[PDB]
This record gives C-alpha cells, structure tokens and sequence, in this order.
DNA sequence: CACAAATCCATTGACAAAAGAAGGCTAAAAGGGCATATTCCTTTTGAATTGTCCATATAGA
DNA sequence: TCTATATGGACAATTCAAAGGCGCCCTTTTAGCCTTCTTTTGTCAATGGATTTGTG
C-alpha cells in the first residue's frame, strides 16, 4: 500500500519505524491467521487455543 | 494559490496577503538579490514596476499582454511615491534633480 | 491514522527526498478520505441607500 | 526622466509651496453623512476631492467641467488620486524644535551652537532663559540663565539686553549666528591649539559649518516654523466592513499637534498668565515631537488601543518601514505557491505545474489568444469561457505555455541558484513537480516545502530566464566551480549497487561483445548485475585537437559497469565507470564531463545518470530492516572491560593517589578508549564480513549490508550514525558542556533506558535551539555583506595593473590543508611564472590560470604564483575582468558587466548555517631555514637567534611541504641543507623557558647589580644552586628602582669582548623573574642561556568578527617603526617603549603596559610589522604597517580557516571582494596641492582620481592614508544616502544628508531598485552605459 | 528548440547582449513587423530570435544595418 | 427619353418630462450660563559620547 | 627640588541601534430636506418639397 524511502533510516535514526515496521507485519500476519481460521470456520476450540 | 490580478493594498498600491486576500507572492530582499546576481535587470524591473506596484503601468500591462505585445512600461512604483511624501513631511526636502 | 503495508524500497524515485508513493488502493478503499465541514456567512448589512 | 536625489531641509517658504492649504481644525469626517468635513485633516478643498471628477456639494459631477473649483464648497474636481498628493500645512502658533536636529545621538542644533545638548533642553522646556545680543552689559552669548539670574539682570538692563527662552530662543540663536565669521575664528584656532579631543571636536564643528555654509540650507530651518500634514489617502481613514472605521495612526498624531496649536492661539488671545501659555508650548513641542518621531524624546504618548503610535519616524525605520518592506520587497502579481513533489520523468529544464495555477496565473496570455483566434468575442466572454474550464481554455493554455519559463522559488533564498527558471509542463494535481537533481540547489526535502512560481511577463525577461536563469546554465556554483548538479541520494545508491562486483554470481568471466550484450545478460536473467566479466567497450578519447580518436580493447569489467558504460558520452575514458561510484566519483564524473565536453553533453549526461540510477536503484531494493544493523559480538566484553578499569580508577582516587580532575579525564580518556574499540569492532564486522567462495573455499569482499551500502556510497549517512545504530553511541554531555563520564553505552538497536535516553534529550534540544538561532545570525551576516558589496560591479575589461598576491599553499603547521592549484585556479597572472630553474620564459602574464596550466604547473613543481586581485585594482568604482578572475560558474572569464558584489556576499554568507613542545617532521624532505640569526651553543647544536624563524622543509622536487615555527633560541640538531626523513625531530626547546643566550663569551658579570634593589638572594633548598632572581621595576626598592640590572660578557683581560659583527657592549638587562643560571665568576662559553623567564573564538562570530573588523580586547602591539628600541622613562605606570632609526628622526613614544610580556628584548633590533609583543593580531594594524596584502591575506586565510575546518569550499576571490568593499575609505595624511583637511576622510577612490589628474598636471598629489573600516560601517558610510539610509538606521542617515545637503546620483544597484528602474548589472549595465553616452555626447 | 544558449553565445559574446539582441530581434517578430528566417518549428517568437542568432544571421550589427536600410527606404517612400 | 406618382428630408407645433432654483421647513448643531464646599498625576553586544580620574610637563617657591 | 596646577590623555558610566523566512436647561443659529415653480430638454404627430421607378 505504501513505499517509504530505505534511506530515510540511517541519516535520521528512527530505528522505530523498522521495528515497528516488523512487528506490526507480525501482528497483521496473526490476523491473516485468525481470519483464515474464520473462513474455514472449522471450530471454536481451535479458535480458543491459538 | 495563484494572482494573475487581484485586490491592491490601500496605502502603497500593492497586492495583498495570502489567499484569503488572493494576494500575490513576497518577492523580497533574497530573492532581489538573487536576480541582481544574474543579470535579471528587466526581470527584476518589470518584478518590482508592473507586476506589483506602479499603478498606471501594471493596467497597460494587463492591456499589452492580452493585445499579444508583451513590452511594459517602467514608470515610477507607487510606494517610492509614498516615500517621498512622507520624507517630505517631515522637515526634509527630498525632491528629483530633473535633467 | 490508519496502518498500511508500508515497504522499505526505492521505487524508481517517486519517494526521492522523502516523498512517498501511495497506490491506487489506499485512495480507493477511502480509508484516508477525510470530511471538513467550513461556515459561510452572508451578513445582510443596512447601508444610508 | 531624472537622474538624481537631492535632500535638504524644508524651509517655511517651501513648505508653503508644496501645500494647497492650512489644516485648521482637527475634524476628520462628519459622523452621520461621511463627508471630508471642511477644513480639517481630510478636507476637499485641501488635498481633493473624494470621488473621481465630482464635487463635494454635488454640483459638477462630470468630466465636461474637469479643472473647474466650484462656488459652492471649492473642490478642485479633479481625479481623485489626486487626494494622495497633495501635501497640507499647520501654521504653528509658536515654533518648534525639529527633533531630529535635536536629539540625534550628535546633536546639530548642538554641535552647531557649539551647546551641550542639556543646557539647550533646559532652554526648549522652559527651565531657563538663554541670553541673545548681550551688547554691551557683561553677558556672554550663550550664557544660560535661570529665573534667579534673569530676575537679577532684567532689573539693571532694560537695554542692550535679551533672552528669550524655549524654540524662539533657539531660533532667534541660529538666525543670529554667522557662519563665516564663527567658521574663521574656528580655522584659526584649529591652528592654534593641538589636543586630540579638542582638535576631534574643532574639525568636527569645522566640517559642519563647513557643509553648513557651502550647502543652500539655514540653521533657523531647523525649528520649524510651518509644519506639512501628509495626504489624506496616505494615512486613511478607510471604513472597513461592519460600520467601523479603521483610521491610521498619523490621523491621532496630527489631530492632537492641531489641537494644542488651537488650544495655543486661543491661550495668547486671552492675553493669559504665563505659566499656562509656557505649559501649552511645551505641550505643543511635545505633540509636535511625538508626531515627528515618537519614543525619542522622553516616553511615548501611547496610542488608543495601549500601544505607542507610529509616528512618522517609525513609518520610514525598522525591518517594516517603507525602506526595507515596502520598497525593497515588494509582493507581487503573477505568482503562487503550492506543495512541491518529485517527478522524476523530469528533464532537467523543466518544472511539472499544476494546470490549476498555470491557467489562473496565464489568465491575460489566455484572454489575448482566445480573442485572437477568435473564439470569444470580447474580452468578457474570454472571461466567462476560461472560467467555465471548457476544452478550448486547455488547449490555449497548452499553447500559451508553450516555451515560456516560469521562476520557481523556494522561501530561504539563501544563494543565487536558489531562483531558476523552468519550463512548465501542465500537470494534474496541486503540486508542483520539481526535478530531483535540483533539490541539492533549491535545498528542497519533499515533506511540505512550498515553492512560488513567479512569471516573466515581458519578452526580454522570458529571454533572460531561458538564458541567463535557466535551470540548464547554472549546473556550477557561483561560489567554487564544482557542480550543483551531483546526483543525491537514490541515484548515487543505484549506481554505487549497478558499478559494484560479487565475487562469484552468474556469468562470473565471460566475454561479452560490448555493452549491448551486458546489457541483455543482464535484462534476460543470465548474468548478476555486478558478476566480473571481458567485455569490449570502445572508449573514444579528444587526443586530436578537438576530434575523437577511437580504439577497442578488452577491458575487465562488470556487467553493471558495462550498462553504465552506454551513457559516458562519447569523450570520456573508460576508467571513469570502471571504479566502485560512490558520490564524490559520480560529482567527479560530471565534473570531467562538463570540462571535456562543454554543457549540452553535461546536462543529457546528468539526466541519463539520474534515470539510470534510478531504474537500478529500485531493482536494487535495498532495503533496511533491525537485522542489517549488526552489532558486535564484541561489545558487551568491550564495555565490561572498561567499566572494571573504571572501577579501578574510583579505587585509585579513593586512595588518594590522583587528584579529583586528573581522575576525571582518566576515566573520560579510559571511555574513550573503550568508545573506539566499539566503533572500530562494529566496522570491521560490517563492511567486510561477507565471506563467499568461488570454486573453492572462501574468500572475504566488501560487504552488502543494506545499511552499509547506504552509508559507504555516499548516499545517507555517515559512519558516525552507522556507529550509532550498531555500536555504542556517543559520550553524551550536559548543557555546561562538561562531558557526563558514563557513556550511552547502549546503541538504538538496542534499547536506551529512561536515563540513557533523557540524557540524550540534552543535546537533541540544544542542536535544534542553535539550528534556529544560527538562522538568526547568517541571515544577518549575508545582509550587511550584500548591503556593503552592493555597488561592487564588473565594469571594466581590463586596468592593466602589475600588482597582485602571492598565491601559495596555505599549510597549517606541517601537513598542507589547500594546494596551490585550488587557489590558482581561474585567476590572472599578473608576472610570468619562471620554470622552477628559471630555466625558460614560461606562461605569460595576463594568461589565465585554466584547468590545463594548472597541469602545467603541477607537472613542472612550481612553486608558487603572483596572481591579479581585486583589491589591488586600479579600476574606478569596479573591478575589472581581469583583476578579478574568472567563474564559478560559466567557467570563462568574468563578463564585463557582472554584479560580483552580490554573488561574492551570498557565496560568503549562505554556508553560515553550516558552521559551530618540539618540532616533529613528517615526512621526507630537507630542512630549509627561514630568517635563522642562529649561533652554535656549548654543545654544538644550531640555536636559532630570531623569534620569527620558521623551520621549512624543502623537498628536492622544489616545493614546501613542512612549515612550524621555531621559536627564539631554539636548539637545532641539523641546519639548512641537511636532509631528514620522516620521523626525526629536528627542532628542540622548552616553551616553559625562555633563555637570554648572547652571541659572545666570557665571564658572566653581575653589572649595576646588588642583593635587594637589582637581585634576591633565595637559595633552593633541594638544589642549593644560587640564583639572584632579577625582578622588575616596582618591585624592586626606590634607590635602584632606576637602577636595573644587565649582563655584560668580557674576557680574562677584564675589557668587553667585541660582538660578532658589532664593537657595541652587549650590557644586556633582564626583565622580572629573570633568574639566572650562572652568577658572575663563572665564565659562560658560546651561545649559552644567560637566565630563564616565566610566562578561541570561532564558528561564526569568528567569521562576523573578520568581517565587522573588531578590535580583540589584548591586540599583539606591531612595531611601528624600523630601528632600534629603548627605554627611557619606564612609566608612572606602566613602560615605554622607543623605537629609534638608524638614520631618520626618533620621537616615537608608546605607553606599553608593564604587565604585558614582552617578546623583543631591550638590546635587540626589529624591523616595522614585528611583534612586540605577543597574542592575536588586529586587522586595522596589519593595514596600518603591511599594506593592503598583509591584511587582505589575513582575512582570507581566517575565514577559509573557519569554512575549511568545517568542510566547506568557498572560492577566495568572494573574501578579497569583501576585503576591498571593507578598506575602501582612505583619509588625507596631508592634502598635498589641493583639496581636502588632512584628518579628512574622502573616498579612496575620489582621492585616487584626484592626485592622479592633479600629478597629471605640475602640482602635487594629495598623500592619503588608506583606513579599513568594518562591513557595517562601510555600508553605512557610502556616497549615496539612499542605500545607507535603506540598511541601517535612518533616523542618522537622513538628518546627516539632511543638513548636509547631501546628492544622491543613483549609480547603484540597490538605488536603483529602490526607484523602480533597471538595476545597472546584467542586462542593464547596457541601458546605463548608453545612457552615461547619451549624456554629455 | 530550446533548452540551452550556450551556442547562441558562443556566436554572440557576453551572455547580457544575447539577451538584449534576442528580445529585439523578438520584438521585431512579434510586434508584426517582419518574418522568421529560420524555419519556426512552432517555436514563440523568443525561441525563434535565439535561433536565429544560433546560426550566426542575425545580431547587434546585422539587426542595425537592417533598421537602417528600412529606416531609409521610409525615406524612399518621399516619391 | 419625357411625364406621372410613391418615398425620402426638413420646419410647426404642441406637449410631457426633467432639472435648476427657491422658499418654507424642521432637525440639528453650537453657544451660554449655572454661587454650601472640591486644592500636587500612576537582552545582550557593540559603538560613540560624556563625564571622570591619571600621567605628566611645566611654572613658581 | 619639590610641589601644584592644570592639561591633555586614559578610563568608566549612559544612551542608542541590531537582533531571519514563507450634567442640564434654554436660545439661537444653521444646514439638510422637501415641495412647488419655471424653464429647459426631449418626444408625438403633421406638412410640404426633392428623390426614385413605370410606361410607352
Ligand atoms: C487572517 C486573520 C486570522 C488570523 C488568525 C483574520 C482575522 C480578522 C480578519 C479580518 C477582519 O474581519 C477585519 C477585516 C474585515 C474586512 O471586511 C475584510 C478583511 C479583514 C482584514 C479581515 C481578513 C482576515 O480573515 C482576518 C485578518
Ligand atoms: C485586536 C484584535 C486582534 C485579534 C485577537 C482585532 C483583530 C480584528 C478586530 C475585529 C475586526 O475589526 C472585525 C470586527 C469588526 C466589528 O465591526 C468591530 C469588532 C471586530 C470584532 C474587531 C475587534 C478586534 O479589534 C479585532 C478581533
Ligand atoms: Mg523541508
Ligand atoms: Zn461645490
Ligand atoms: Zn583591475
């Protein structure tokens, strides 16, 4: 959706974007995980569990 | 924001702030200099005569431009005009040695 | 804001200095598409005429 | 139409003739019906009507009675622009001192009575009377007196006795003074009496009377008589929307002058007491002062609202007044500005532009087309069709845009090329597309950076902004001739990620048949971007003279240098893209080019290197992520380590072995260790710790660390913020500045804690608190710089000088910070350079010093060169092309024409936001002495007698490569001619002595010596060795307090030995602490120490102090004349110093503090321009004693001291034009046929041309000593009061012209931008000169 | 047309008197007076002037000769 | 190619609207006159000048 | 020779200019207003010749 600049990191120092980067790719990739547990919507067991 | 013409300042007969007067540009010392470091001379004459201030000049632009002439007319800027009559009211005498 | 998939890649200079490079998807899912609401008057004023 | 300013003052009689009539009452409007209410402030029958050809009564209200006043209410129907000329008179019941003539810091109604300012005040507010025609009654002329003292006389002398009081005392004064009679007595007491004050304040008064007389002004002009009103559309009193009025402030002030004017005429027609009328003549001096200037006398009378008013004064002064906002800057038509974006498709001579902006600023050129080619009738229904937006006003705009250049902007315009001019390309959207090579000119991030895009209305100024503006001719500095057109930051990562080489990718050694085939290698997926490769790439090279010779070969390549190679155009060598390209060989890279293959070559180049760079950039994806910053595994030992070693440290200073601050900078010295220990792991885990393999078992390149890559191009960063990122960061320092001892060990990859981070906050706030103040400062800087080197004009092809500079390596103490080829680069020889052996004739005289003559004088090793300059130049009111040089940027000369005044002050001034025991060889060489008056000590060594001996190291090539200073009385081991090699010291002394060692030998004497007044006995307990210290004068007793004690050698026969070279005694005196080593009785042998002695501003106040010229608080004391020195009265403070000739006269005498050390010694001998003295120098004495080259040597080596130890690169030509707009003032030393006062200060110039045409006839030439005035005083102190009177105070400028009657003929650049017309630089140096032609033919 | 007077320089020196020289000769065009030379490659009348003056035929002295032989057949018009 | 008729340009004349004035009016604007006693207002930096000591040279004692 | 007496010279307070980019009552006099009047300035409608085709 969006394409930032890799040089805008060392010149400036805020290393925050790239770890913020990273684990907001973690926490979207749980979403696509819940979300495919939802299409199959196989049981609220599995659901529960993960 | 764009002034091609618009609404002139009341004393010294130039245009307005920004926007929300529709008013045109600052084109101020800096950038003076930085055509007096070219050779802009007829740049920078028509940038502080016609298009900004000298009252009679800048509507016969306006005239030429449309009749597809693009010369100008230099003429004296109006708040040079003020300048002098204020100097000249206090107790100075500041006038043109004409020859 | 809003979060979206952002990548760290010089794309052919259309987020040369720090310009960014939007795509077509984020316009058009409205999800920046913001409402401002502005006040017009029309005062009626009484003039010697 | 005219040609000149005059400015004197208004006399009542003019002042009456300007206006069309007295202001009687204060009423402005009638409240109900808004009328110009007759005859107040705003009267039409005064200054006009109100509505254009309509009386005010209605009467006639048409154009067929123009000019006609009518019966009824007499208004003048006339335009009513005409309501904002003329002018309106007050007739003041009483006069009225001027304050400017008053209070201006010298005071002209003082200094011109020759008063005290305060006894005049106490005559003008009615304290006490002033006498005036005492005639006959023993009185003086301007004896003041009070009430008592009147009260005593006026009962003895109702005759040939008067005194008024208050403005008609002064009046009655300055009418009753005569000029010429006052200006001869001063003449001939001028040649009376001899005191520096009152000679100052004599010729001082002289040269008023003096202006006073030979202009056609009066004293009695200055208290007014008749004072002017202002128009009425100049102080308005405009309705603004709502029923409210918005008045201005001159309205309040000239409404209460009026009133208590009134209010006085009324208090005399009541025949009142007299206490009331002196109060309303008081209140009326003061209404009439607030009016003309107001917060100058006493408080100011605030205005409605609670705020002083702006008075009259304030309407001219300050950064708002009519002079600097108004006049100077003007707002503009044609012009707007919006957010400003990339756009990359861009070639470089044009600017993406909105379509919205371009059709609202293009609405005439829309209008004329539409109703040319018919589409719309009138200019009305133009109007409505572009308004509309149909698909005509598109495609005429498409049209009327066509070849047009419009003037983007960016809001700092710090430098020149910070207004180019583009051509538009009509763009969706609402922001202005700029080119991406043209940020680094403009300084342009793209996160909100507005730009104005002005207009060139007329058809010679769309000519000058496609030639002289264009974004394709300024692609050099004006300020050094390096390119501004360097790819920045992705394209110099897409190159430096093609030109790059694996080890072993694909295609590893392959031959391909040229760069075509690289190229589809590359695109068709069989060989690595960079994977090390034959190909066959056919370079031409410009061997002809002027052709290209071609030739194939198989060079050994990559295939990213093999794609690049299809963009080199046509001149260059192959070994240009067959490096690693980082940034400084992609600048390099242009720069060749631009050398070779002129400009058109150089901007296609510069577009193809940015579209290339771009492509593999983004091919590249080189992106960062928390895994490419590696830290050490390195860095927890490193930190452990030398936090134990700490620990030891507060061990050792807890058993006080080390004393607080030496265990201080141990443990700062021990961090700093451990600091660089970080570093230095992190580096050399990163940058090469790709290990690889090819067809074998390992091998080690430079690395493809994104971030490493990021910071080794050149594109971001440096390895500063690398270090940050990986390793530990920083010793952070609190805002005393006293360093924490505790480093932010831990680095931003890492976490740093709540302590570690608020002590980062420190210095993050101060760096940005100075990044917005030193906005602050050079903004000032540039503007007194482009203010005094505003005339400064190329206006000659040539003066035919021999004088010049000595351009030579600068080298600070050893290693050379600046060849000679930057220095001597573009700039004309003024003598022909000899080859090194002489050998020859070699380059000619007025040659000039381009590119290829420095390969000539590099390859032969020349030494150094003497080089034309502007300030020495003989050129009147300029500076000629080849006194100059050349430019930075059209690298030929300069064009006779050119306004260097103003590209010198802003190439000095736009980088200021980007400013703050024994001599050791180096290298090879052989030791060259300098000035050595050496002597062979006791030991057999080369002592060097000379304090200004500086130890040189000639190498055998022929040039300098080593220069340190050997202070006086050194030790040398070697001499001149021995040659050395690196590592040797040569030199050895101690700073902490100072020895007196003579050049003869013998018996030590203790002459005119004794314990107690000339010596103490104090014997050393843990040496025992005696010294009889000589101490100074006032310590000593009285008796010998004259009686001071010198050494003098002589041999076995007792008689004194006979100096080398002189048969003089060398009975030599010590000084206080002077404690010797050998007493008398022990002969001392050759060259053998007689007694020991005891013993920064920077940034950009060290760069505004340069230039503002201040004298530092101890100046180094020159030597003011050539001879001899002596003492001979030692002071009632204090010393004497005497300078004694050999052969001319010797009155010299100089009050030399004793409490200052004293470099020379008593007995020894200096030439004029030594120091006498120690610490900085002063820029007036190096004038004063050098010449002009000293000085103008020393500034410059200053200041590129400043700009070079931060970095940056500023051509030396802009500091010596600054140099000569500083010393441009010369005074008369003494007028020698005709005409000047010689403590007179005339330009050096007028001066210059009047000796010369003088010395052209029999008489003789004035002799004139040249000053050196600082930047702001050299602008302010200028022949033209208009661009004196524009930058800085006007208040001074104006009065001064004023009673002077100063001319102003325009005859600058800032006048002439004042006064609307062609500035006389570029393009209108042809109108002026044709109109100096078409003047006096 | 155009992105560069360099050329248009090199045939007439001094950089300021290109400037003086393509605006009259552009006047001459646009005020209708007189005709390209060069053919226009739909260029405005400024671009036309510099193109001229790139080919070497036109500048100061040829734009003076040019006024005066018209100035004097104005005089030839006395019949 | 001349003689008989329809279609144009000019004055008579009266007639209505419109404006310049004049008077009659009324709102408003400007004077004038008040008499137990009333007693004094609410951030620095640098340069240049001006008023202040100091060196000192000379003149009398 | 010593002191003073002042004078010209070196020193310390004081002020000024700079410091960035987009109460009332009555009385009288005056002037704005309106309304009619009169003379001016256009408009409505006649009445004659000089100018323009038709016929044989
Ligand atoms: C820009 C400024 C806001 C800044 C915060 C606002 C606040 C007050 C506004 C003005 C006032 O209405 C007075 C005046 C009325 C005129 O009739 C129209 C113009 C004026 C000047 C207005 C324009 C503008 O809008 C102003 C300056
Ligand atoms: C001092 C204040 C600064 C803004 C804070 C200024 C800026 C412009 C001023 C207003 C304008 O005139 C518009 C308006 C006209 C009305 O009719 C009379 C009052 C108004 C409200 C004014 C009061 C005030 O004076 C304002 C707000
Ligand atoms: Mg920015
Ligand atoms: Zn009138
Ligand atoms: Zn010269």
């Amino acid at each position: 959706d969006i394409v930032l600049n890799p040089l805008g990191v060392p010149s400036r120092m805020n290393i925050g974007q790239i770890l913020e980067t990273h684990l907001g790719m973690a926490a979207k990739g749980i979403g696509d995980k819940i979300n495919a547990m939802l299409k199959q919507q196989q049981e609220v067991a599995k659901l529960r569990e993960f | 924001h764009a002034r091609s013409t618009g609404s002139y300042s009341l004393v010294t007969q130039q245009p307005l702030g920004g926007k929300a007067q529709f008013g045109g540009q600052r084109f101020g010392e800096m950038e003076v200099w930085a055509l007096e470091a070219y050779g802009a001379a007829y740049t920078l004459q028509e940038m502080l005569t016609v298009k900004s201030d000298d009252v009679n000049g800048r509507t016969k632009m306006y005239k030429n431009i449309v009749d597809g002439n693009h010369q100008m007319e230099p003429g004296m800027p109006e708040s040079f005009n003020v300048l002098l009559k204020e100097i000249r009211s206090l107790g100075i005498n500041i006038e043109l040695e004409d020859e | 804001g809003q979060n979206m998939r952002v990548a760290f890649m010089p794309w052919n200079g259309y987020n040369f200095e720090d310009s960014i490079l939007v795509s077509e998807r984020v316009v058009q899912e409205d999800r920046f598409t913001t409402i401002h609401i502005q006040e017009l008057a029309c005062v009626s004023r009484d003039t010697k005429l | 139409e005219f040609d000149a300013i005059k400015i004197a003052l208004a006399s009542p009689d003019m002042i009456r003739s300007w206006s069309f009539g007295e202001v009687k009452k204060p009423e402005t409007i009638n409240y109900r019906t808004f009328k110009p209410e007759r005859d107040g402030l705003f009267c039409a029958r005064i200054f006009g009507p109100v509505k254009d050809y309509e009386c005010l009564c209605g009467k006639y209200k048409r154009l067929k009675h123009r000019g006609v006043i009518c019966e009824k209410c007499g208004v003048e129907v006339t335009q009513t622009k005409v309501r904002r000329e003329r002018m309106g008179h007050i007739e003041l019941a009483s006069p009225t001192a001027h304050i400017w003539f008053l209070k201006s810091l010298p005071s002209r109604i003082g200094l011109l009575l020759d008063m005290p300012l305060r006894d005049i005040e106490r005559v003008l507010y009615f304290e006490s009377y002033v006498v005036i025609e005492g005639g006959m009654t023993n009185l003086e002329r301007q004896q003041i007196l009070t009430e008592e003292q009147y009260l005593d006389a006026l009962e003895e002398f109702g005759d040939e006795f008067d005194a008024k009081m208050g403005a008609e005392a002064i009046q009655a004064l300055l009418k009753s003074m005569d000029l010429e009679q006052e200006c001869e007595q001063l003449r001939e007491e001028l040649n009376e009496t001899n005191s520096e004050t009152k000679r100052k304040k004599l010729t001082k008064r002289i040269k008023l009377l003096e202006a006073f007389v030979q202009s056609g002004n009066k004293p009695e002009w200055m208290i007014l008589t008749v004072l002017p009103v202002l128009p009425p559309d100049l102080r308005p009193l405009v309705p603004l929307d709502g029923g409210r009025f918005a008045t201005s402030d001159l309205n309040d002030l000239y409404r209460r002058v009026i009133n208590r004017n009134n209010r006085l005429k009324r208090l005399l027609d009541l025949a009142a007491p007299d206490i009331i009328v002196r109060n309303e003549k008081r209140m009326l001096q003061e209404a009439v002062d607030a009016l003309l200037d107001n917060g100058r006398r006493g408080r100011a009378i605030t205005g409605s609202n609670k705020r002083p008013l702006k008075s009259l004064a304030d309407m001219i002064k300050g950064k708002q007044g009519r002079f600097r906002q108004n006049l100077l800057g003007k707002r503009v038509d044609y012009s707007g500005r919006s957010v400003i974006t990339v756009g990359p498709y861009l070639r470089l001579h044009q600017c993406g532009l909105p379509k919205k902006m371009a059709l609202e600023l293009f609405k005439p050129f829309i209008y004329g087309k539409l109703e040319l080619r018919g589409l719309a009738t009138t200019i009305k229904a133009a109007k409505k069709m572009v308004e509309r937006e149909e698909a005509v006003v598109w495609d005429i705009l498409d049209e009327v845009i066509r070849e047009h250049p419009v003037l983007l902007n960016r809001a700092p315009t710090l430098h020149r090329l910070g207004i180019q001019a583009f051509e538009p390309v009509l763009i969706e959207g609402k922001a202005i597309q700029l080119h991406p090579l043209v940020c680094a000119a403009y300084n342009a991030d793209f996160d909100g950076d507005q730009m104005a895009v002005h207009v060139p209305l007329t058809l010679e100024a769309q000519l000058e902004a496609r030639a002289l503006m264009m974004s394709t001719n300024n692609i050099l500095s004006p300020a050094n001739g390096e390119p501004i057109i360097v790819p920045s930051q992705d394209v110099v990562l897409g190159l430096y990620y093609m030109t790059r080489d694996c080890v072993n990718a694909k295609g590893e050694g392959m031959v391909l048949t040229g760069p075509k085939e690289a190229e589809r290698l590359y695109r068709s997926g069989l060989a690595s971007l960079h994977a090390r490769v034959k190909v066959r790439i056919t370079e031409y090279e410009k061997d002809a003279n002027g052709e290209l010779v071609a030739k194939t070969s198989l060079k050994d390549t990559t295939v990213g240098r093999a794609i690049l190679w299809m963009i080199v155009p046509k001149g260059l060598p192959y070994s240009i893209v067959n490096q690693a390209l980082g940034k400084k060989a992609i600048s390099k890279m242009l720069n060749t080019c631009y050398r070779i293959l002129g400009l058109k070559p150089t901007v296609i180049f510069a577009d193809q290197i940015m579209y290339t760079g771009f492509a593999y950039a983004a091919r590249s994806g080189a992106s960062v992520g928390i895994d490419d910053m590696v830290i050490p595994e390195k860095k927890h030992e490193i930190i452990s380590e030398a936090e134990a070693e700490v620990a030891e440290i507060q061990e050792q200073f807890q058993s006080g072995l080390v004393t607080a601050g030496e265990r201080y900078n141990k443990v700062i010295d021990i961090w700093a260790a451990a600091n660089d220990r970080v570093s230095k792991a992190m580096m050399d885990n990163l940058q090469t710790e790709t290990v690889i393999n090819r067809d074998g078992q390992e091998e080690k390149q430079v690395s493809f660390n994104s971030i490493y890559m990021m910071a080794d191009s050149g594109a971001r960063g440096s390895a500063a913020q690398i270090r940050q990122l990986a390793g530990m960061r920083g010793l952070m320092a609190k805002p005393d500045g006293s360093i924490i001892e505790t480093p932010i060990t831990a680095n931003f990859r890492e976490g740093l804690n709540v302590l570690q981070y608020f002590i980062s906050t420190h210095g993050a706030r101060k760096g940005l608190a100075d990044t917005a103040l030193k906005t602050a400062n050079s903004g000032y800087l540039t503007r007194r710089l482009v203010d005094v080197a505003q005339d400064l004009v190329v206006t000659e092809d040539d003066c035919g000088t021999h004088e010049g500079i000595m351009m030579t390596p600068v080298i600070e103490g050893g290693d050379v910070k600046e060849p000679l080829r930057d220095r001597v680069l573009g700039r004309v020889t003024a003598e022909d350079v000899l080859k090194p052996g002489t050998a020859d004739i070699l380059v000619p005289r007025n040659t000039l010093l381009h590119e290829q003559w420095c390969d000539l004088l590099e390859e032969n090793s020349v030494d150094a060169v003497k080089v034309r300059s502007v300030v020495s130049c003989d050129t009147d009111f300029g500076v000629c092309a080849h006194c100059y040089g050349r430019d930075l940027a059209r690298g030929h000369i300069i064009n006779k024409g050119e306004a260097i005044g103003v590209i010198a002050a802003q190439s000095i001034g736009e980088p200021g936001t980007q400013l703050t025991s024994s001599i050791q060889v180096k290298n090879k060489g052989s030791i060259k002495l300098s000035n050595v008056k050496s002597v062979v000590n006791s030991s057999g060594k080369l002592v060097i007698t000379s304090r200004n001996t500086e130890l040189k190291l000639i190498d055998e090539f022929g040039r300098t490569k080593e220069s340190y200073k050997v202070p006086y009385g050194a030790v040398l081991a070697k001499g001149d001619g021995e040659q050395v090699a690196g590592g040797e010291t040569v030199a050895n002394w101690d700073p902490h002595t100072m020895p007196v060692i003579t050049e003869v030998s013998g018996f030590v004497r203790f002459t005119d010596m004794i314990d107690g007044q000339t010596i103490t006995r104090q014997t050393d307990e843990l040496t025992g060795l005696s010294s009889l210290v000589v101490l100074d004068s006032a310590e000593r007793t009285a008796g010998g307090k004259d009686l001071r004690p010198a050494l003098k050698i002589v041999d076995a026969q007792g008689n004194d030995v006979l100096i080398p070279g002189t048969d003089m005694p060398a009975q030599y005196f010590l000084p206080g602490k002077a404690i010797v080593q050998l007493e008398d009785g022990v002969q001392i042998s050759s060259g053998d120490t007689l007694a020991r002695i005891p013993q920064i501003t920077g940034g950009l106040p060290r760069v505004a102090d340069l230039f503002e010229a201040r004298r530092p608080k101890e100046p180094a004391i020159l030597a003011e004349i050539s001879g001899i020195v002596s003492f001979g009265k030692e002071t009632k403070g204090k010393r004497r110093l005497v300078i004694t000739p050999v052969d001319g006269s010797d009155p010299y005498e100089e009050m030399i503090p004793k409490w200052r050390q004293l470099n020379v010694f008593e007995g020894e001998r200096v030439e004029r321009g030594d120091v006498i003295s120690d610490g900085p120098e002063a820029p007036h004495d190096i004038l004063r004693l050098r010449g002009v080259h000293a000085v103008t040597r020393y500034i410059v080596n200053e200041v590129q001291d400043v700009y070079r130890l931060q970095g940056v690169k500023i051509n030396d030509k802009h500091i010596e034009v600054i140099v000569r707009q500083m010393l441009r003032k010369a005074t008369i030393v003494n007028a020698g046929s005709s005409d000047f006062l010689e403590g007179e200060q005339v330009e050096y110039s007028r001066v210059k041309i009047a000796n010369r045409e003088l010395e052209a006839n029999g008489k003789v030439g004035a002799t004139y000593s040249r000053d050196l005035l600082g930047i702001t005083k050299a602008s302010l102190a200028t022949e033209s009061f208009i661009s004196a009177a524009s930058f800085q105070e006007t208040t001074r400028v104006l009065t001064e012209a004023a009673v002077a009657g100063k001319r102003d003929e325009l005859r600058g650049l800032k006048e002439n931008v004042i006064v609307g017309r062609l500035i006389p630089a570029g393009t209108g140096y042809a109108y002026h000169q044709d109109r100096m032609r078409r003047r006096a033919a | 047309a155009r992105v560069t007077v360099q050329d248009a320089v090199e045939k007439i020196g001094n950089r300021f008197d290109l400037v003086l020289v393509a605006a009259r000769r552009a006047r001459q065009m646009q005020v209708g007076g007189k005709d390209p030379l060069v053919p226009e490659e739909n260029d405005k009348t400024t671009v036309i002037a510099l193109r001229e003056i790139e080919e070497g035929l036109i500048n100061n002295q040829i734009l003076d000769v040019r006024e005066r032989q018209e100035q004097q057949e104005q005089e030839a018009a006395e019949l």
